[PDB]
This record gives C-alpha cells, sequence and structure tokens, in this order.
RNA sequence: GGUCCGGUAGUUCAGUUGGUUAGAAUGCCUGCCUGUCACGCAGGAGGUCGCGGGUUCGAGUCCCGUCCGGACCGCCA
RNA sequence: UGGUGGCGAUAGCGAAGAGGUCACACCCGUUCCCAUACCGAACACGGAAGUUAAGCUCUUCAGCGCCGAUGGUAGUCGGGGGUUUCCCCCUGUGAGAGUAGGACGCCGCCAA
RNA sequence: AGUCUUGGAGGUAGAGCACUGAUUGGACUAGGGGCCCCUACCGGGUUACCGAAUUCAGUCAAACUCCGAAUGCCAAUGACU
RNA sequence: GGGGCGGUCGCCUCCUAAAAGGUAACGGAGGCGCCCAAAGGUUCCCUCAGAAUGGUUGGAAAUCAUUCGCAGAGUGUAAAGGCACAAGGGAGCUUGACUGCGAGACCUACAAGUCGAGCAGGGACGAAAGUCGGGCUUAGUGAUCCGGUGGUUCCGCAUGGA
C-alpha cells in the first residue's frame, strides 16, 4: 500500500524513463507473491503437515492448500496420495502488504544477514527466496515453533529479462 | 562378429530378395569400393573375414568403411531331431545384400593397392563381385 | 511477460466446445450473444444457409441508455432482438451461450427473449 | 471379491433387480432408488 | 532313435470378428441398416448416420450411402435421402 | 536331448511366501578368565541376495533368458 | 472496422513494419449478483482514469512447415521366354522421398 | 453373368524415416578412464583412451509407416453381349 | 509329421494374411476366468510427458515459479483402433449400471453373438437444446435336465381345499 502508492508516483516514471519504453504502461510490474511449503514426510509424521498449513496461514494472510504429490517415488517411500507441501498465492493490495513486512523488517531480522544472493534470478524476471527461519515478523507467537524449517518464496514480475527487474527490486527495496 | 545389441524379436520371417538394393548403390565415403550383382544373405564371420583380409593387409595405409549390417537373425532346429514342433533357436546373424549394393569402400590408400587387397577380400564372400569406384 | 492467454481467445475454444452440440437450422435457428467489455451483442444465425436474420445490439440506433453493457441494457436489448424475429416471426429458438457462463448479462438477455415470447 | 446381490424395496415387497458389489468397499446394506414396474414409479430399492 | 522338443505355447488366438463396409457407395440403403464395422472411430458419422455402443454406424433414415473426406486426413459416411 | 528343482555372511541353513525389514548357528575380531593354551564369559563386523533383462511406488522373494549344479525320463520294434 | 460460418495449413510457424476518435482489447475497484479444493489474473460484477505495449487488424518475405503433373524409373494386371530362391521381352498401368513452381489466405451474411 | 463408364472402402508390392526399434561415419562436447601435485582431487593440466546428448551425412524392419499402386472386391448409371 | 513321454484343449489382441471379408500348421508375440458405488449418467471448467533455469530441509528425482513443448503422457488391465472440438484431468448433482419393447441390419450350418434409430411409463441431469437402456471400443465366461428361493389376476384328477 505505502510501497504501492510510492510504486505509482516514484518507481515507475524513474525508470520508464531509465529504460525509454515508448508505451508507459509497458514498464514492468510485480505480477504474484507465492509461498511453497515442502515437509519431508512420505508420511514421516503426519502432523508435520497438519502444523505447516496453519503457522503458514499467520504467515502470511490466509489460508493455503495442501498440495497435492503428482507422482509416487519409493526413493522417499512418497506413494502417490499422501499429502506433502502446501501453498498460498498472494496479489492485490496483499502482495504490497507481505513485501512490506519482508523487506522491512524480516530479512533484517534473520540470525545473520548479508545482501541477499547475487543472481537468483531465473533469466526472465522471475526470483526465489531461500529463507531458512520462520521468524518472519517478530510477533509470532514464537515460543510455539518445533521444527525451523522457513519458506520457500517467489516473486513474479511482468519483466522480459533479468536486468530490468534487477534494477526494480533494487527501488523496491531488495539488497544485494 | 558385428551382434545387434538388442533386438525387437528374435525370431522371423526368412523373407525374400527382388529388384536391385534400395539405397547405397555407390561408394558414398571412400575413394574406391566393392559392389555385389547378385542377391544372397551375408553373415558375421564373412563380415569379420573380409575385414581382417582388408584391414590387416592394408596397415597403416589408411580406413576401411563397411556399409552392412547382420540385423536380422535366422534360426536353425537342434541337430538330429523331427522337423516342426516349434522354430528353432536363433544361432547367428545375417545381412541382406540385394546386387548392386556396394559393400566395403576404401580411403586414404593408392588405387593399385586398393584394386587388389579389394579383389583378395572378394574371394572370402560367396558373391560375384565387381570394383567400382567413385564419380 | 507472463504468457497470459489473450480472454477472448480462451473464450473461443469454450464456444466452439458447446457449438460443436448445437446448432440453428431452418424454423429452428440460433441465438448468440458477444459479451464485451463495453457492449452486448445478439444474433439471430441460420447455420446450413450461413446467413443471420436477425440482430441487436446496445449501440443500437436509438432506445439507448447509459448503461450500454449493463444488465438493463442486456434486457432492453433481449426484448429488442425479440421484436427482431417477430417482424419475420419465427417463435422459436435454440439458445447458444457465447461460450459463456449462464449466470449475469447472458441471463438477462434470455429472461428478456422468454418474457417477450421467443420459446427456446 | 465381487458378489451378486438382488435389490429389495419397502414400498413393496416384489423387487427384481440384481447388481454386484464389492465387501470391502460396502460392508452396508445398500440403497439405490429405481423404477419398480409394479409399483409403476419410481422408489427406494434396498438389498436383500 | 529319436529326440524331444516341446513348448511352443503360441497355438493360440481369437476366433477373429468381421470387420468391413456392407454399403457401397451409392447403394440404396433402409434405416437401422449397418454401414461400416469398425473398431474404434476410423471414420466418424456424418448426417443421418449414428455411431453405436461398438463404434459402429448405422443409417438412421433411408436413402443412398456417401464416402467423403473430412478435413485433412479423417472420413465420414453420410447418408443424402433421395 | 527333454521335464522339475534350486543357487543367499568366509562355511551351513532360514527369509526365499508376507513385493514395502536381509536373519540363525559356526567362523572371525576385541576384552575378561588361565602361569600359557583350550573350554567358558562379555561384547562386535559382515553379506546387500548366481548373472543379465523386464513389470512396479517399490523386487531378495514377480516374469523372462544365460551360467551353475542336483532329481527324473530317454521306451516298442 | 466488429460479429458470426464454409473451405484440406495454398489458411500454419517465424522474421520485420504500421493502427485505435469509433470497434476491440488491455485497464479501474469488488458495493451487491457469482468465485477463487488459497486469490477479483479466472470466473462474474459495474465503469471508462490512460494505452496501442500486448491481443486484434493490415503491409512485406520462401527461413521452417504446407501444396504440387509433366518424362523417368521400382512395382504390377495379362501374355511369352530363361541357364528359374531369381531374372528377361511385349499391350497397358502406374511408385515416392526430386526438382517446374503455388502459397506467408479465398468465399460469404448482420453491424460501419 | 461379362465388358465399358463413374464412385467407393481397403494399407500389400514398392518406396521412405515423419513415429518405434536396429544401425554406420564426421563435428562436437556433458560424463568417464589419464598420471602430477598441492591432497578430502578444491580445481588445474592431463593423450581421442573411452564417451552420453545434439547436428551433417548414410543403411534396414511381418508384428515402423508422413506415403502408396497394379489387381482383386462392393455398388450406381446407362450401353452391347 | 508312427505311437509313448513332453505340450495343448474355452475366450480376447496383433502378425503370419497375398491393400474387401475369410483363410492352416505342435507358426511368431501377449493376455482373460476380473475390477469400478464410483474408475458409471449428466452439467460445467481445463490440458499433457519430458527438458532448461532459480528455489533449503532436498539429491537425479518430493513440493514451488518462468519458458519450451501435436502428444513423447494418459486412457482400470493385454495388443490394436481411436481420443486434446476429448473418449485425458477436476467439481456439483444424481443412480438410465431403467421397465415394456423395437423398424431394420451385421454375423451366421445350427446353437448362439452384435448394433440399432424410433415408441410408451416413469425418472436423473441441466434454463434450454438435448444426453443417459453401464466402463473409450474389442476379452472377464457355458447348454439342457434336476433342485433351491421370490411373485403369480394360470392349472390343480367327483366338488372345496391343498
Amino acid at each position: 500500500n505505502r510501497l504501492k502508492e510510492k510504486y505509482n508516483k516514484e518507481i515507475a516514471p524513474a525508470l520508464m524513463t531509465k529504460f525509454n519504453y515508448d508505451s508507459v504502461m509497458q514498464v514492468p510490474k510485480i505480477e504474484k507473491i507465492v509461498i511453497n511449503m515442502g515437509v519431508g514426510d512420505a508420511v514421516q509424521n503426519a502432523k508435520a503437515i497438519d502444523s505447516a498449513v496453519e503457522e503458514l496461514t499467520f504467515i502470511a494472510g490466509q489460508k493455503p492448500v495442501v498440495t497435492r504429490a503428482k507422482k509416487s517415488i519409493a526413493g522417499f517411500r512418497l506413494r502417490e496420495g499422501m499429502p506433502i507441501g502446501a501453498k498460498v498465492t498472494l496479489r492485490g493490495e496483499r502482495m504490497y502488504d507481505f513485501l512490506d513486512k519482508l523487506i522491512s523488517v524480516s530479512l533484517p531480522r534473520v540470525r545473520d544477514f548479508r545482501g541477499v544472493s547475487k543472481k537468483s534470478f531465473d533469466g526472465r524476471g522471475n526470483y526465489t527466496l531461500g529463507i531458512k527461519e520462520q521468524l518472519i515478523f517478530p510477533e509470532i507467537d514464537y515460543d510455539k515453533v518445533t521444527k525451523v524449517r522457513g519458506m520457500d518464496i517467489v516473486i513474479v514480475t511482468t519483466a522480459n529479462t533479468d536486468e530490468e527487474a534487477r534494477e526494480l527490486l533494487t527501488q523496491v527495496g531488495m539488497p544485494f | 562378429m558385428l551382434l545387434p545389441k538388442r533386438v525387437k524379436y528374435r525370431r522371423e520371417h526368412r523373407g525374400k530378395m527382388r529388384g536391385r538394393a534400395k539405397g547405397g548403390t555407390e561408394v558414398h565415403f571412400g575413394e574406391f569400393g566393392i559392389q555385389a550383382l547378385e542377391a544372397s544373405w551375408i553373415t558375421n564371420r564373412q563380415i569379420e573375414a573380409a575385414r581382417i583380409a582388408m584391414t590387416r593387409y592394408m596397415k597403416r595405409g589408411g580406413k576401411v568403411w563397411i556399409k552392412i549390417f547382420p540385423s536380422k537373425p535366422y534360426t536353425a532346429k537342434p541337430l538330429e531331431v523331427r522337423m516342426g514342433s516349434g522354430k528353432g533357436a536363433p544361432e547367428g546373424w545375417v545381412a541382406v545384400v540385394k546386387p548392386g549394393k556396394v559393400l566395403f569402400e576404401i580411403s586414404g590408400v593408392s588405387e593399385e593397392v586398393a584394386r587388389e587387397a579389394l579383389r583378395l577380400a572378394s574371394h572370402k564372400l560367396p558373391i560375384k563381385t565387381k570394383f567400382v569406384k567413385r564419380e | 511477460m507472463i504468457t497470459k492467454t489473450s480472454k477472448n481467445a480462451a473464450r473461443l475454444k469454450r464456444h466452439a466446445r458447446v457449438r460443436a452440440k448445437l446448432s440453428g437450422t431452418a424454423e429452428r435457428p440460433r441465438l448468440n450473444v458477444f459479451r464485451s467489455n463495453k457492449h452486448i451483442y445478439a444474433q439471430i444465425i441460420d447455420d446450413v444457409n450461413g446467413v443471420t436474420l436477425a440482430s441487436a445490439s446496445t449501440l443500437d440506433k436509438d432506445l439507448n441508455v447509459e448503461s450500454t453493457g449493463d444488465t438493463s441494457a442486456a434486457t432492453k436489448v433481449g426484448e429488442l432482438v425479440a421484436k427482431r424475429a417477430a417482424e419475420k416471426g419465427i417463435s422459436d429458438v435454440v439458445f447458444d451461450r457465447g461460450g459463456y457462463l449462464y449466470h449475469g448479462r447472458v441471463k438477462a438477455l434470455a429472461d428478456a427473449a422468454r418474457e417477450a415470447g421467443l420459446k427456446f | 471379491m465381487r458378489v451378486n446381490i438382488t435389490l429389495a424395496c419397502t414400498e413393496c415387497g416384489e423387487r427384481n433387480y440384481i447388481s454386484k458389489k464389492n465387501k470391502r468397499n460396502n460392508p452396508d446394506r445398500v440403497e439405490f432408488k429405481k423404477y419398480c414396474p409394479r409399483d409403476k414409479k419410481s422408489t427406494l430399492h434396498r438389498e436383500t | 532313435s529319436k529326440k524331444g522338443v516341446g513348448s511352443t505355447k503360441n497355438g493360440r488366438d481369437s476366433e477373429a470378428k468381421r470387420l468391413g463396409a456392407k454399403r457401397a457407395d451409392g447403394q440404396f440403403v433402409t434405416g437401422g441398416s449397418i454401414l461400416y464395422r469398425q473398431r474404434g472411430t476410423k471414420i466418424y458419422p456424418g448426417e443421418n448416420v449414428g455411431r453405436g455402443g461398438d463404434d459402429t454406424l448405422f443409417a438412421k433414415i433411408d436413402g443412398t450411402v456417401k464416402f467423403e473426406r473430412f478435413g485433412r486426413d479423417r472420413k465420414k459416411v453420410s447418408v443424402y435421402p433421395v
């Protein structure tokens, strides 16, 4: 919200001038911020996913969906039909409300921090985070936490190449 | 001794031979080649013997090309048995060679020695042959 | 950018799917709808000869409203196309949603046609 | 295993329909609604 | 003397069914007659010809039969009323 | 030449059926015991399943072929 | 220019370039209809801030894909021979992977 | 019933690689042998000594077919027998 | 391809099969004696396998995000035919996995086997059109006699019952 208004006011004009897009609305934009959860279950502990779901709901703004595994694999003893992982999508005002928490408090609150992954990009503007702890905002009832597994986080943009997204994330406020 | 490392079936019809070869009728990789002017079968032992008769004589002169593969197996019932009651086991691989097919080709070697060496090897094959060279 | 398929492109597949089952013959023509962002079109079509019979639209040259695309416009255009069928009266048609979902302005149009008396 | 079963009804004793079923999947006495001929309408058919 | 062999285990097969078209292009047909006893939708039905439960094609209205290409590769049967 | 069996720790046999776990004696190693050795007492490691191919989420344990041996038959003139 | 049909992709895929007052489409926000096995991108909902960027519509092209007889042949119906697992002659018949080239759209009906 | 004309289904001979397999060479490199050292090879330097994957060329198949006849077969039309 | 021994005996898929159908051999390859209350019916909505790149616990593969991707993936199972306008995948409702039938036609020595529009009675789905008389098509199954069980507006040996 705050960020978004700022996105309308300062970010889009600045980088539109910096790249010379003839059409203004061609400017890159964050499309979605999506969360994935994965629990080594195959089932290892049936309560693991049944805990991760309603901790991730607090972490995000709304309930996730339990991911239905695609195909069976005996390497992990993962039979097809035993649920693993959970997903929640975020967009609209919610994605900016989420990025707000992240950039302002979460990354600086990591057990240790330096500049985020230098070349985590995929190649076409998408970009991913691997954060190991659930310490995202400090008011989680953090004493509840038994397992320490953090989040897999993907930010998806309308960028067509890595350079523009790299530049955009700067004034969005991500360190590198 | 060219084994096909695998095959879809280990038994199939003997088939028939009619007309010229479908492809590979002229030299394509070597300076000179050898051609067969009637239809017949050709087996691992034949190609192996001819190959050795070629290369061991030619020594360091160059390289020899083989355009043949005995993908076809052929069966034979066990010795001393009444015929019938199931196709016999397979014990050899064979390559169909219609007339016009060029079998072997030589590269990087003088003309006369290739001529006489191909003549030498031809006696290993059971088939009337004709010397042939690239256009 | 993220490969977003055209909305009309997606709609065309559904429209072809539904069209596969039915079509409007002589004395049993087919109604049709376009649910454009800014306008709504209606058509009475005879498949076999490949020509329309009568049509109606929000942007027709009379009876306009500031809606021109909302449910009120759908009702008005529906009764309009009912009259446009009436003068060269057919009295029956096979409905064919334009690969849409029968809940909204399409329902308003269908209700208008029914109450006007085009027996589906 | 699949075992044969004949269908029965409470609206009227005369019932005729047959079917198959798995004991493991449906241990409970199953119900279907079907057209009885002699009652000349649809009714709820149990099994015997 | 003699020697023993066996275990062919191949002398079996299904009592094969008949598959083919039994109305000729231009033949007059009567309603309910069979046109093509395919196995799988080898040729789709056109106007006035149905599609049976076992992928069979039968004429709904008595008339004349006609075969014609469907699209690039596929075929289709039709019955044209006389 | 045919039919049937099997092939697992270094040795001998279970499991080999339970498709979803490799086990029991002996041997061997360390320690204790004895003046020393042998018994004996504590502990411990091992094979990853004759070979190759295939089905299956998963093969030791299912189906094929190849090697190995073992059982039976190989008769009428 | 939109809508909606028939035609074998000679209509496709690519590469470039033009358009938008109107039409279309992106867009704006979920207030109530409806919905996201999580969500107003999607479903629907009610507008019209700005944009031809994309879609869509037009101009160009043989890079790919597609279509394509002419004479050849291989095969082959029917006759006739031969030293006959296979070859050859005569009346026809006629392969396809190859080029001659066609093509980067043609026909409609309702609304401008 | 034969023949002439028209229309059909049908995937053989043939041909071919577009699919499924088999399969020969060139280019190329991932990955393996290749010893040295630093040494857990961290990596370099490592033979064409093998060598997957691609692309250029090339050869095969009753259970391969983007193709596909000749004949045979099923009918309609009329014409002669 | 003498008997004995070995093997086989019914059904389903393909090749052998000579471009209709049919066509044998102790010819060449596989499968069946089931399974599914949803893996059926209907309405509605999509779309795959594999690969590359970023992402931790987590690699060759778990679960994510982008791109490529005509079908390599799926279709209960064995092969073939056919299927991305779904016959593949998902959700809601539902039991037509109905009764009486059936113009015609296929296949056929007989016995049987197969499809079938269309009609009536009641439904299920959907606003409607309209679909539904079991699986996406082909196997998953046997005569008659005798006996068991349910309904019977049938007969029941002088008559009424049995």
